[PDB]
DNA sequence: TAGGGAGTAATCCCCTTGGCGGTTAAAACGCGGGGGACAGCGCGTACGTGCGTTTAAGCGGTGCTAGAGCTTGCTACGACCAATTGAGCGGCCTCGGCACCGGGATTCTCCA
DNA sequence: TGGAGAATCCCGGTGCCGAGGCCGCTCAATTGGTCGTAGCAAGCTCTAGCACCGCTTAAACGCACGTACGCGCTGTCCCCCGCGTTTTAACCGCCAAGGGGATTACTCCCTA
């Protein structure tokens, strides 16, 4: 049973033009995308804990991880939309 | 090949209180240095025979305490037996 | 007992907190993984494929094509200053390149 | 009699025509041998599977165009229209490749 | 067999043309191909390790793209 | 501050018996070398040849790593899924072996005296980059 | 505050670093355009080094700080 | 190469943008300075190989922007 | 004492490599000429060298206080696991997007 | 400027095939409870980062002055383009092989 975000893309495409679709050559890219940018956040979140002798990924791992990820006004935008999840979780629970 | 050689001179042109001060300091900066290992090693000193002690302890209660604790009480040296934690231990 | 709530819907994300919270966790990445970790990373994946998505499914449109083809995921990435910046060394299946040509090439007037 | 164009001119034509198309540009059959040839001398009875080398042609003509491209400036900075294998020599060195 | 000569003067004109060349010198087509071999071998050598220690003897996409990824060449699209 | 004098002091022990123990072993190589001094020689000659296979061995390796960055991820995949010594061995010979001499050392094997590109280049002299003359 | 520092790498040590780069000759040109390419790399060290440094919950920025964000950009 | 008390005024300033009232150690000022040396002095390498290509002598700021284009800063 | 692991060879499905044939389209071969590579030349200006000035970097020295770095105490929270289900994967289906074709229209080149 | 022709556009027609949606199941995500701990909050030390002052000199800088090198300009040619002919071998189809691997058979002896 082999697990792909193609699901999860398709969602997300859906949002930002609910007219278009997308070809399964391009869903392979946009799957491999996902892969590759989890990866580094997770690989510089991991490396942040591992500086900070601390045995956990926190939120404020990832929150790191993406400020130094992510170039300009990406970074900006995603520091925000990550904050409002996160909020949202914890009133809901 | 002092006689087989022969050489052409092109043209050429050629030009202690600052010795003590460089020697001083080169005193102190060397000084300075050892006494940084010093404290290095001193350091490790108490560290590592601490540690000596701690894998000591550690190999103490796993001699008396039950066969199936063995390994478990070792992986408090994080190594699975005495002929790893010999390794570090030396 | 009550009727499970998935994390995702908890945080409103399309992309799954679950998912995500268990390749934290099968990845080694640290002993430990905090339940609010997933929940941002999740969100930050989400955010990053709905800005290419929108440049991709712009100039899908810009050439008349419905489908997002590769080709549109890479016109989208290196027309943007900071999708070129983030993918600067990705390579793009049957992606191409960018029509330019140095203008000291084109024919004399 | 007929038409001829000025040299130059289908030059240009053929760059609007390859920078506006993704196909790959490399015949496929020549370039698997060429993999198999390599395979050989690192391990005997080797496979690929058909992705593998369709993933390999994309990562190498991907490296080639990338590299004509840092060489035509190279070319270009030498006040030249024609691209020269010291062209070549000089992006790969400039990007410690050479 | 030397195979690398089945990479054609016009296989590598094409390249060129999307590489935006307007002009080739005709010695470019043996320092192409040179310049060819010398990168495929060592992605086809890093992707071997990968299958062997897998204990395989089939090389897969997701070994070139571990090898390529290891020479920081990521290649999006044949996998995660 | 006991307890950190003591620690001084478990050292100062362990560095006595680690002196004491290089002197028993240099009284034994005295006695060999006294009584067993073609055999004793015959030891040091075949310990630096050993030693030069190890150097020799650790300049080849010096020389296998790093050639190719990759071989170390390679590498680490199957994982996841000497220089004082000769010197010595060299001085005592040169101190007792009358058969041996400087020309065998490894420093002689390095000394711009034995290069050509230096007589082709200043000759029988020393050359020094310092001398404008 | 400071302001203007960037005129502080003198045009001397421009030369001094560019011949020990081998270079035989500079354009005045060089001098203006190497500021830029200097203050544009040393902005990037210093901003991964301030973002490690906020990590730690420190008002001081290390020198492993400084290893960490050079890392970087090695990447 | 370059002079110490006037690369750390640069860092400082630098930092400003960053976060105000920011400490440096002694030491990573000159793991700065030391990185910031040698990108240039590698960084001039290439340029030279730039200007003796084109058969100048002399290094042009059309040099530099080679240099940093093809090592893919740009 | 027995159970299940070690050895081995037959059985049979999956799948990658290799050959045959055609045929057809792309690579190879020829050759005229053009224009771009490149050598050779003139000038001028722009950059390296030198000298007198200044400026401020660097070293030795004093004083202060922020904050890195460590120890202590506890509870919050994430690891853990047994029970429950529904989200998401694998298989099957179909129709509509897009390509590929053909022929008539507009653009672009190049020579007069 | 004009023109002829060759190259590119666009418009409509045809087809196919892959994307998007549907259905079964499962298994991996979620609910609920326990237990350890780890990292968060307080408190102490004192480390080294910051600020300031005064002297030294050696590095910087303004300007004189040349000549060494950048670049436009001319000539040549040769060698790479563009286009027509010849040839080859890349691509496709279909069958073959066998080779590997997982399941099944049955004795023998370790080990619990």
């Amino acid at each position: 049973r082999k697990e792909s975000y193609s699901v999860y893309v398709y969602k997300v495409l859906k949002q930002v033009h609910p007219d278009t679709g997308i070809s399964s050559k391009a869903m392979g890219i946009m799957n491999s995308f996902v892969n590759d940018i989890f990866e580094r956040i997770a690989g510089e979140a991991s490396r942040l804990a591992h500086y900070n002798k601390r045995s956990t990924i926190t939120s404020r791992e990832i929150q790191t991880a993406v400020r130094l990820l992510l170039p300009g006004e990406l970074a900006k935008h995603a520091v925000s939309e990550g904050t409002k999840a996160v909020t949202k979780y914890t009133s809901s629970k | 090949l002092e006689d087989r050689e022969r050489i052409v001179q092109y043209p050429y042109t050629e030009e202690e209180e600052e010795l003590a001060r460089i020697a001083e300091r080169k005193k102190e900066s060397g000084r300075r240095l050892q006494e940084q290992a010093a404290k290095m090693r001193l350091e490790r000193l108490m560290k590592k025979e601490q540690e000596l002690e701690y894998y000591k302890d550690i190999q103490r209660r796993m001699q008396g305490e039950s066969k199936k604790e063995i390994k478990r009480l070792l992986d408090e040296a994080e190594l699975k037996d005495e002929a790893a934690l010999e390794r570090v231990i030396r | 007992r009550a009727k499970a709530k998935s994390r995702s819907s908890r945080a409103g994300l399309q992309f799954p907190v679950g998912r995500v919270h268990r390749l934290l966790r099968k990845g080694n990445y640290a002993e430990r993984v905090g339940a609010g970790a997933p929940v941002y990373l999740a969100a930050v994946l989400e955010y990053l494929t709905a800005e290419i998505l929108e440049l991709a499914g712009n100039a899908a449109r810009d050439n008349k094509k419905t489908r997002i083809i590769p080709r549109h995921l890479q016109l989208a990435i290196r027309n943007d200053e900071e999708l070129n910046k983030l993918l600067g060394r990705v390579t793009i299946a049957q992606g191409g390149v960018l029509p330019n040509i140095q203008a000291v090439l084109l024919p004399k007037k | 009699k007929p038409h001829r164009y000025r040299p130059g001119t289908v030059a240009l034509r053929e760059i609007r025509r390859y920078q506006k198309s993704t196909e790959l540009l490399i015949r496929k059959l020549p370039f698997q041998r060429l993999v198999r040839e390599i395979a050989q001398d690192f391990k005997t009875d080797l496979r690929f599977q058909s992705s593998a080398v369709m993933a390999l042609q994309e990562a190498c003509e991907a490296y080639l165009v990338g590299l004509f491209e840092d060489t035509n400036l190279c070319a270009i900075h030498a006040k030249r229209v024609t691209i020269m294998p010291k062209d070549i020599q000089l992006a790969r060195r400039i990007r410690g490749e050479r | 067999r030397d195979n690398i000569q089945g990479i054609t003067k016009p296989a590598i004109r094409r390249l060129a043309r999307r590489g935006g060349v307007k002009r080739i010198s005709g010695l470019i087509y043996e320092e192409t191909r040179g310049v060819l071999k010398v990168f495929l071998e060592n992605v086809i050598r890093d992707a071997v390790t990968y299958t062997e220690h897998a204990k395989r003897k089939t090389v897969t996409a997701m070994d070139v793209v571990y090898a390529l990824k290891r020479q920081g060449r990521t290649l999006y699209g044949f996998g995660g | 501050l006991k307890s950190n004098w003591e620690a001084r002091q478990r050292a100062k022990a362990e560095k006595e018996a680690e002196k004491a123990r290089l002197a028993e072993e240099a009284r034994l190589d005295e006695e060999r070398r006294k009584n067993d001094l073609e055999g004793w020689l015959e030891e040091k000659r075949q310990l630096r040849l050993a030693k030069l296979n190890q150097l020799k061995e650790r300049e080849r390796l010096k020389a296998d790593l790093g050639n190719r960055k990759s071989l170390a991820s390679q590498i680490r995949m199957k994982n996841i899924a000497l220089e004082a010594a000769i010197r010595s061995l060299e001085n005592d010979l040169l101190r007792y072996d009358k058969t041996f001499s400087y020309d065998m050392t490894l420093d002689a094997q390095r000394d711009w005296s034995k290069s050509l590109l230096h007589a082709f280049r200043y000759g029988p002299r020393p050359f020094d980059p310092s001398s404008q003359a």
